[PDB]
RNA sequence: GAUUCACGCAGUGUUAACGUGCAAAUUACUUGUCAUAUUUGAGUAUAGGGGCGAAAGACUCAUCGAACUAUCUAGUAGCUGG
RNA sequence: AAGGUUCCUAAACAACAUUACUUGGAUUAGGGUGAAUCGAUCCUAAAUUACAGAUGGAAAUCCUUAAGAAAAGGAUUGAAAGGGAAUAAGAUUAAUAGUUCUUAAUCAAGAGAAAUGGUAACAUAUCAUGAACUUUAAAAUGGAGUGUGAAAAUCUACGGAAGAGUUCUCUUUUCUUCUUAACAAAAGUAAAUUCCACUGAAAUGAAUCAAUCAGAGAAGUGGAAUUUAUUGGCUUUGUAAGAAAUUCAAUGAAUUGUGGUAUUUUUGCAGUCUUCAUAAAAAUUAAAGGGAAUCUUUUGCUCGUACUAAUAACCGCAACAGGUCUCCAAGAAGCAAAAUCUUUAGUUAAAUAGAAUAACGCAGGUAAGGGAAGUCGGCAACAUAGCUCUGUAAGUUAGCAAGAAAGAGUAGCUCUGGUGAUUAUCGAAUCAGAACUUUAAAGGUUAGGGGAAUCCGACUGUUUAAUAAAAACAUAGCAUUCUGAUAAAUCUAAAAGGUUCAUUACAGAAUGUGAUUUCUGCCCAGUGCUCUG
RNA sequence: UUUCACUCAUUUCGUUAAAUGUUAA
């Protein structure tokens, strides 16, 4: 009963949507959130995970003020 | 809703400055005279005729009275 | 749920208002290759994970 | 190998104490200038079932002598004591049953509970249901007295150490035989996670040191030192003697 | 035989959950909210209810009557009159038997 | 309705029946009404495991956890009392 | 922590059905059990040579005699295929 | 909870729902979720996280009131099932309704020397002053089983009103409706418990189903208080008949008694039993001790509210025979919330049908004579089965074995007697007995095969989710070892760090054997452990 | 170096850091 059977209970979420990067991936027992490193000021970063610096950093949204200073 | 038991305190009541409105229903047997005020309904059932009149003389000209019989308003 | 918060819902509402089709006027403009919106869902087709 | 379930309760995850019901600390009042050169009288308001615990648990109310109102504590029901008693503790308390009084006032061969075993820390030998210490000689010169332990051992006190005439209540309460499993499931409601023991034995090797073969056997001697480290340390420790008694 | 449903949106039936069926117009029946059940007062020494206090919700005593929360005695309304009888006994014999047994006796 | 098991006829047969004649004795103490020290009615009950109430005449009293009174705190509450005694007179 | 029936639950047997299945473990009858060492929801705690285990190396998201995931890493191959 | 527009309407059927579709939980376009009283918001539980401090090479870890010039006293978060101020009936929408409309209330924050009565228990439309400080109580506390008050549902007696069914054979017949909220009032009148006054019990009484109680005072008489789903429990009353229900007519008219010594459910109450188990806290409120001081009207903010809640809206790739927490609950029959049939409600479609009626299959069956001769093995099937009376062995831990084993009875119709209440009537199913009859009667469904031994485990219990449920694990019992608490075990890199420990030898920690009975023999050379040498 | 006596770092605790020590009385 480790298979289909077992899936009929998962109705209580683990992980809601993020205040600081949007994604459904602050834990809630744990009070953290997995992706964009929570309440820890420094965002969340690692050599290891290339590909995930370069889905989130710099130059991957609006830079609503970054985008007329270095044009200035 | 409140229910006031003899004609010492209805003719009281009328004669007070609280009264809002006066509804008279003419039941199978008796009547009703529920008196709206401010906060409750009061009311007096009467089994005779010529009583209830008096209580008609006493209610104030310059209040709404509404006739309600076996026939809803 | 039936009970949900404000910032819940209000995105729960804009999951609806993205769920829509190209408009036809749209759809005649001059080299025009926005047909379809591949970014559409249904509520039994796929689930929104959120 | 695994760690042995002996290091996992060091830990304190699923070991922690079940104290949720339980009502309090129970020691006595702090030593101050009414409990050394007077007497202080204690009404025992109500006698209550501590859980986890095999002795009642006395609710005594002493009035405030440097303020205005009550001062409740929670003493260790002595045999014999009952609501409405009057208890009174100091140096120059009666030596009565329930009283409190410094281990230096009690003449040879007096039985006492609730020992401090320094002056001011409120209670520490002689506190299990039943079990009492008794004083055995008394040393003016350095004002230090000998009690005997409840497990016989000979300790010496200062005389300033405070404790309660008497013999702790709930006397007899393990001679009773546990009769069924679940009786002993309920003994532990307010202790810790430990009744039902799985012989190491009957474990695999990486689990337990003898975790055995073919056989269910040790195979190596279970007599280890004191000095064996953690996870390795299990039967007896710097054991003296083994087997049965004649 | 009508089967009602719950009106609120508890669906258990927790203590604070408690329903009484009753029955209205035309054969309905309707689910009314009922209260619980609470203690009295006990008197401070012996922990006996008292008598003349009744047993009702601890904020609903404030839209009690004045006189309808305590019984007109000393320490009335905390302690039964057994446990206020001893005390004045308690308060003139200790008092009256060491007025000759110290100070010049 | 028994000849031997008197109490311990609740157990059944499946306790071993020198420990059902063991717990005889203390289950037939345990349930037992004592003599209350205060009131002398024997109107003792246990409350809890070294908690007795006198049902007639309120009072508590801390005792054995299944007799009210054990042989080994009798002896101490004499021994109290004699060398209190003693101390008190030279 | 007695004997049984019922709502439920499990999984003794048929080593029945099915076995490119209703189902990546289910169905039918039979059997056992069906409240105190009971059943159960939510919250919360315990995390990888770690945890938890009435102890089967069992369970730890269909993954366990050491999870999943990314980097070292295009690891090395006296061996196999082209 | 999860889903997230799947809810309603209209147009439309290219694709999808193993045929088809005018149908759709599918396409297109609009519409839909209204709160002072329901919840979140407030409080704290297990637990969780900050400034300063401690630790660390480091990231960071520890501490949660201890270390602090921080917080009258102890910071943050933590429950839509725990605690909690206050709303009900009727009607309305294609869809929302304790949320809208009508009517009727309730709550909170405002505004406009200081009382009597009763012997007493105690009582008075706010009444009848009451500060600092202190205490008490409430919120607030297990389970079982027995008795009983009340309401509702079902059943039934009496008196009708209205409508419907049956009617060639009868049937004064069968069936349906005859109702009432929140909040308050006080004609009439209950059950149970606890107190108060008089008096003083033995020839001891009083009492329950059981108990249980009394000279620190019974029974008796007279009172007081509290509980009984809002005021004050039930009938009754205002609400309120004007509503609603059942009929009649073409908006208008008719009625809406009283009971029961029956069952179930709910809800309280009263004592009894049980634990080496004793079965939360705060917000908030009231009262007391104390004696400091001298009716009207206004407002009630933020958020959730549609729909499924499942053999089609949730998790399993799906419209998957799997899984997923709850509330309300009719009749027959029976011990039974069992199997079987029906009523209110829902549905007739839920991966396509028609023809023929071959073999081999899956599911359910029967059988002449024999009766395990089949087979590794009575595997599978057959067989016993409810209730009443008689009767019941060896063995035994004296409790059991035991429903041992074995034998007899059971239907229908017509009768008779027993078990009560009030002074002849009223009512309950239950037991026993007797004639007569037949197809000779538990068996439509439900419903134990039995006996004589051997081995293991003592027992109830747990176990390899998905080939092993067991003699394996656990268990109580027995036994051994260490530890005086600054300890023993033991987590951490470290730490005024952490667990047993809110603890203290009847305790903590580490082990072997496995109930009860009986017995545990000899060996200290070797290897461990230890020594006061 | 050993053996003693004190506290002055230090170890372990307790509180509302709530009468410790010495005199007068």
């Amino acid at each position: 009963t480790k298979g289909t059977s077992c899936r009929g209970t998962r109705h209580n979420k683990t992980h809601i949507l993020c205040k600081r990067c949007g994604k459904r991936s602050w834990h809630l027992q744990k009070q953290r959130c997995a992706s964009c490193g929570y309440p820890d000021a420094k965002m969340r970063q690692y050599a290891w995970g290339y590909k995930a610096l370069r889905r989130r950093t710099q130059g991957t949204g609006r830079m609503r003020h970054l985008k007329i200073a270095l044009k200035r | 809703p409140k229910q006031v038991q003899e004609f010492k305190q209805i003719l009281k009541l009328l004669k007070s400055g609280s009264i809002r409105a006066v509804r008279v229903k003419t039941n199978g047997e008796n009547t009703k005279f529920k008196v709206r005020c401010a906060k409750y309904l009061y009311t007096y059932i009467c089994a005779d005729k010529a009583k209830a009149e008096e209580l008609k003389k006493a209610i104030p000209k310059d209040i709404h009275v509404v006739e309600i019989a076996k026939k809803a308003p | 749920t039936g009970h949900k918060g404000f910032s819940y819902k209000l995105k729960l509402g804009k999951k609806i208002h993205q769920n829509r089709g190209v408009p036809q006027w749209f759809r005649m403009k001059t080299g025009n290759t926005i047909n379809y919106n591949f970014k559409r869902r249904h509520w039994n087709r796929r689930k929104m994970g959120m | 190998g695994r760690r042995t379930l002996s290091q996992r309760k060091g830990r304190g995850s699923i070991f922690k104490s079940r104290s949720h019901h339980k009502l309090g600390v129970a020691q006595h009042r702090a030593i101050d200038f009414f409990e050394r050169h007077s007497t202080v009288r204690g009404l025992v308001k109500s006698i209550e079932h501590d859980p986890g615990r095999g002795a009642p648990l006395a609710r005594v109310v002493f009035r405030n002598p440097r303020q205005y109102g009550l001062d409740k504590e929670l003493f260790i029901c002595a045999e014999g004591l009952y609501s409405g008693q009057y208890i009174y503790c100091g140096s120059k308390a009666s030596l009565h049953i329930g009283n409190v009084l410094p281990i230096g006032q009690c003449p040879e061969g007096t039985v006492v509970c609730n020992v401090e075993s320094k002056p001011g820390d409120r209670g520490i030998i002689a506190r299990a249901s039943g079990n009492y210490a008794t004083v055995i000689s008394h040393n003016a010169d350095n004002e230090t007295t000998r009690i005997r332990l409840p497990s016989g051992a000979k300790k010496t006190l200062k005389s300033n150490c405070r404790a309660m005439v008497g013999i702790i209540a709930g006397g007899g309460r393990t001679e009773k035989p546990i009769l069924k499993a679940g009786v002993a499931y309920r003994m532990y409601k307010a202790k810790r996670t430990t009744w039902p023991r799985v012989r190491g034995v009957a474990m695999n090797p990486v689990d337990h040191p003898h975790g055995g073969g073919n056989h269910q056997h040790v195979g190596h001697p279970t007599t280890l030192k004191r000095s064996s480290p953690p996870g390795q340390k299990a039967g007896k420790v710097a054991a003296r003697r083994t087997g049965l008694i004649r | 035989a009508v089967r009602v449903t719950y009106v609120r949106k508890h669906s258990y039936n927790t203590k604070s959950n408690g329903i009484r069926i009753v029955k209205t117009a035309g054969g309905n029946m309707t689910v009314q909210h009922r209260q619980k059940i609470s203690n009295g007062v006990r008197c401070g020494d012996c922990g006996c209810v008292l008598a003349g206090i009744r047993h009702i919700r601890p904020h609903q005593y404030g839209w009690l009557g004045k006189s309808k929360r305590t019984v007109t005695r000393a320490y009335g309304g905390v302690k039964c009159h057994k446990c206020v009888q001893k005390k004045i006994l308690r308060a003139f014999l200790i008092n009256e038997h060491n007025l000759i047994k110290l100070a010049a006796a | 309705r028994t000849k031997k098991v008197g109490i311990v006829g609740k157990y059944g047969t499946r306790y071993g029946a020198s420990l059902r004649k063991v717990i005889k004795k203390i289950e037939i103490a345990q349930h037992s009404k004592y003599v209350c020290p205060f009131c002398c009615k024997e109107a003792v009950r246990r409350t809890a495991c070294g908690i007795w109430e006198c049902k007639g005449c309120k009072k508590q009293i801390a005792g054995g956890a299944y007799t009210l009174s054990t042989i080994s705190g009798a002896t101490v509450r004499s021994t109290v009392r004699r060398l209190r005694d003693a101390k008190n007179s030279q």
